[PDB]
C-alpha cells in the first residue's frame, strides 16, 4: 500500500508535475469523475468516471465519497476516495491536486496522505522559487501560503523550505522517501 | 497558467 500525496503552498503544481514525469513507476494520478457527457477519444474508466446523474454524484459529495468535489462550465467535477484508494493499492504514490481540506478527508478514509507544505521564507524568496512571476503576484502568493499555514499546519506530515526550486524539490523527493516505510 | 485543465479549473469552485 502506497501513500497518497498531496504538496501544497508556492511551486507545488510544478513538484507535482516533476514527480509525476520523473519516475511513472512511483507515482500515478488518479481517475477523477465528472457530470460533463464523454467526449471523442476519451474512455470511462481512464480519463474520467462519467457520471450520467448530476443527482447521483450531489448524493455522493454529501455523502463524503469525495475528497475533492467542485464544479465548472455547468458540470460537476471531482477527486473520489476510491479513486485515490485503487491508486495506492496498486503500489504507486498517487500524486494529488487537491486543497488542503483533502487532507483530513483522506485521514477520515483511513488512506494516510503524506501531506507537505512548501513554505516561502518571504516576498523576496517567492520570487527565488517562482521565476514566472511578478513582485505583486509573488506577494499575493505569499499571503496565501501564509493563510494557508495559519489554518492547516496541524494536518502537515512536512513543511520544506528552499532557496530554488531545485532544493525545494529535492527535499520533497526526501521527505517521500522517508514518509514511505 | 493558461489554457488550465477543466479539472483543475474546477477546483476554483469547490464544495
Amino acid at each position: 500500500y502506497a501513500r497518497p500525496i498531496i504538496i501544497l503552498g508556492p511551486t507545488k503544481d510544478r513538484a507535482n508535475d516533476d514527480l509525476l514525469s520523473e519516475f511513472p513507476d512511483k507515482f500515478g494520478s488518479c481517475v477523477p469523475h465528472t457530470t460533463r457527457p464523454k467526449r471523442e477519444y476519451e474512455i470511462d474508466g481512464r480519463d474520467y468516471h462519467f457520471v450520467s446523474s448530476r443527482e447521483k454524484m450531489e448524493k455522493d459529495i454529501q455523502a463524503h465519497k469525495f475528497i475533492e468535489a467542485g464544479q465548472y462550465n455547468s458540470h460537476l467535477y471531482g477527486t473520489s476516495v476510491q479513486s485515490v484508494r485503487e491508486v495506492a493499492e496498486q503500489g504507486k504514490h498517487c500524486i494529488l491536486d487537491v486543497s488542503a481540506n483533502a487532507v483530513r478527508r483522506l485521514q477520515a478514509a483511513h488512506l494516510h496522505p503524506i501531506a507537505i507544505f512548501i513554505r516561502p521564507r518571504s516576498l523576496e524568496n517567492v520570487l527565488e522559487i517562482n521565476k514566472r512571476i511578478t513582485e505583486e503576484q509573488a506577494r499575493k502568493a505569499f499571503d496565501r501560503a501564509t493563510k494557508l499555514e495559519q489554518e492547516f499546519t496541524e494536518c502537515f506530515s512536512a513543511i520544506v523550505e528552499g532557496d530554488s526550486f531545485e532544493e525545494i524539490y529535492h527535499k520533497v523527493k526526501r521527505v517521500i522517501e522517508d514518509l514511505s516505510g | 497558467l493558461s489554457r488550465v485543465k477543466s479539472l483543475k479549473k474546477s477546483l476554483r469552485q469547490s464544495f
